[PDB]
């Protein structure tokens, strides 16, 4: 399988990072600004806390998973409009799912970076089993990053990376940092992760992307570093054998 | 212990001016049924840490408070919510009967803490995932049924296959509410072969296949237009409610909207989720009555009957029984059976021979003809 846009750098901004407002966003916008003359970025944005509120209302109404996914996905679309507005003076705009899928090469020939929703357009066709949509922001970013045969995917979280337990949870003392992991190893272990369990499932079927680094967007320089292959967070091996 | 020993004076600041639910025991050392509930009561104090606060008021030491609330029995448990008596429980209770009472009153409080958990904890967390599964199940179109009109199996054949099925559809429509989905076929097989030839990913192939399924929906929907049955899409299905209500049927394109975000297969660039998956998940999402796959064979056989001199027909089979038989080629895409097991609304599918007259009408009326693939 051919790499469609091999020069592409896919960067996913966590929804919970957006939720932090001006304190997290303003520095990140400067980091992103300084990155434009270095990389040809596709900046995909997560949903965060509003998706939870749409879930709490949606589930209280008894709505199925396929109803909740578009709703959740809409929130990611809004953080995208926010981020793109901050980068508008740099010629950056939020672009919709049909435009990402078909006209990305033109949009990236026109500008240095474009913002899009991280979430995939599964809509009604989301998978059952769980009342919570499985194919979320991290999953949607990876499926798209691997589809385009891009140079890489970088997840921008509000934590240093993946830990043995939630670092902001009750057992935070018994949580230790993981500099490296396998998608297989994380899938086997049960409990919470800063990434979707669906992302690890889709990484098993990956074609091009070998590692996905999870980095702290609240620390300026991390994203810049990760994009240069510098190990500044958790590297997740996908299980795509090199040459 | 977490149990607070109250006094006549302390009752204003410890009970009335205290936030959150409080359970107060109006007890006395002489009272037999008190001596019985007392160990049960300091036990629930720990079992209900942060949920409820237990309080005790010995009447013999504090005799003022009891007559204020009309306490004419011992023990009497009063559940205080913001300085007002919410619920009362006079007499002795068992361990289980006390929880039964507390829970039936603290439902709104439990709902509020579960909501808080759904907004603080990660979506990957198992406790959050388990609490969500416990939510209510709503069926959007429950009296509706989803039908797949095969691309290669029927639409690619043309008039001889399509025209009779249209007649069955226009008629059945009077009694049942139908969501008619289309397949793709040989034009999609050709695109796949060309695209694969170039090494294009499944995401790209998925978009190609989608168009053939759109053409078939446009062709099928044209023969039904005189009957008022419309063709739907737009990735939102905004037109489906009105059409199902008024004309009782719609024609949609069976392809999932995944496009470039299509999950690839284990190996190869053929999209694993095609029109069988697109149709099934639309039946699963709306919470439809049944899911019927209209094909060119009586149902499932031991092997492909087009490439088998003698194959045994299977009228009823489960997905586990199918996987265990190891099907070389199935009547339906392998991932549809994996989705059928995970399904919440459509816990079985039916395959019928649309080339045989009446098969659709008979399957629609509920009568089992062809193969029924059950989830468990
Ligand atoms: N094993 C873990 N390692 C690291 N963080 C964890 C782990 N388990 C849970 N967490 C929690 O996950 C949080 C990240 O939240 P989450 O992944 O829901 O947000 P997001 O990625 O910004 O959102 P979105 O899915 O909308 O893009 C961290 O702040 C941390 O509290
Ligand atoms: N064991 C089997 N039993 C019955 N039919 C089988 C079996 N193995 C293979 N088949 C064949 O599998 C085919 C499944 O249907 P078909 O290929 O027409 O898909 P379709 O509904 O047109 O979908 P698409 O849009 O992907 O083309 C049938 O033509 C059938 O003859
Ligand atoms: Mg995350």
């Amino acid at each position: 399988p051919i790499r469609l846009l091999p020069w592409l750098q896919v960067v996913k901004i966590g929804g919970r990072v957006m939720d932090r407002g001006a304190d997290a966003i303003l520095p990140l916008v400067e980091e992103l600004r300084k990155l434009l003359p270095e990389h040809r970025l596709l900046i995909l944005t997560g949903a965060g806390v509003r998706a939870r509120h749409v879930f709490s209302v949606g589930l209280d109404l008894g709505l199925p998973v396929g109803s909740l996914a578009p709703l959740a996905a809409s929130e990611a679309g809004q953080n995208g409009h926010i981020l793109a507005a901050m980068l508008a003076s740099e010629g950056v705009s939020y672009v919709e799912h049909p435009t990402v899928a078909d006209q990305l090469a033109i949009h990236l020939s026109a500008t240095r970076a474009v913002v899009g929703s991280a979430f995939p357009p599964y809509h009604h066709h989301e998978f059952p089993g769980s009342r919570i949509p499985p194919h979320r922001a991290d999953t949607g970013a990876f499926l798209l990053a691997d589809a385009f045969g891009a140079a890489g995917l970088t997840i921008v979280e509000n934590v240093d990376g993946i830990y043995t337990a939630d670092p902001n949870g009750p057992d935070r003392g018994q949580a230790r940092f993981l500099p490296e992991t396998s998608a297989t190893d994380l899938a086997k272990s049960e409990g919470p992760l800063p990434v979707d369990r669906a992302l690890l499932d889709v990484m098993a079927t990956a074609r091009h992307i070998e590692r996905v680094q999870v980095v702290n967007g609240l620390v300026p320089g991390r994203l810049t570093a990760a994009l240069r292959g510098e190990h500044v967070g958790t590297l997740i091996r996908t299980g795509v054998r090199p040459a | 212990d977490k149990i607070i020993h109250l006094t006549d004076d302390s009752f204003d600041t410890d009970v009335l001016k205290a936030d959150g639910a409080i359970l107060v025991d109006f007890w006395a050392e002489w009272c037999g049924p008190c001596k019985m509930i007392a160990p049960i009561l300091d036990e629930i104090a720990d079992e209900y840490q942060g949920k409820l606060t237990v309080a005790k008021l010995n009447i013999d030491q504090n005799p003022g408070t009891a007559p204020k609330y009309g306490i004419r029995g011992i023990p009497t448990l009063l559940l205080f919510k913001n300085g007002e008596v919410a619920a009362t429980k006079v007499g002795a209770l068992s361990k289980g009967q006390l929880k039964e009472f507390l829970d039936a009153n603290l439902e709104e409080e439990k709902r509020k803490r579960e909501e808080e958990l759904l907004m603080q904890r990660s979506l990957t967390d198992p406790q959050l995932q388990a609490a969500a599964a416990a939510a209510a199940d709503f069926r959007i179109l429950p009296d509706a049924t989803v039908i797949k009109i095969g691309g290669q199996s029927v639409i690619d054949r043309g008039r001889a296959a399509v025209y009779p099925l249209v007649d069955e559809i226009v008629a059945a429509r009077k009694n049942h509410k139908l969501l008619i989905g289309t397949g793709a076929g040989t034009r999609a097989r050709h695109l796949y072969s060309i695209a694969a030839g170039l090494g294009l990913p499944a995401g790209v192939l998925a978009q190609l296949g989608s168009s053939v399924a759109d053409q078939n929906a446009a062709m099928l929907g044209q023969l039904l237009a005189k009957h008022g049955i419309p063709v739907v899409g737009g990735a939102g299905l905004s037109a489906v409610p009105l059409s199902l209500a008024e004309v009782n049927a719609v024609v949609f394109s069976g392809m999932p909207p995944y496009k470039l975000w299509m999950r690839p297969a284990a190996e190869g660039v053929i999209p694993p989720y095609r029109t069988d998956a697109g149709c099934f998940l639309l039946a699963e999402q709306f919470g439809c009555k049944q899911m019927i796959f209209v094909k060119d064979e009586d149902g499932l056989y031991t092997a492909n009957p087009k490439t088998s001199k003698d194959a045994t027909f299977i009228p009823r089979i489960s997905v586990d029984e199918m996987k265990a038989k190891g099907l070389h080629d199935s009547i339906l895409e392998f991932p549809v059976l994996d989705l059928l097991q995970s399904a919440q609304h459509v816990r079985e599918v039916q395959v019928v021979n649309g080339l045989v007259p009446g098969n659709l009408t008979r399957a629609l009326a509920g009568e089992h003809v062809g193969t029924i693939i059950t989830a468990s």
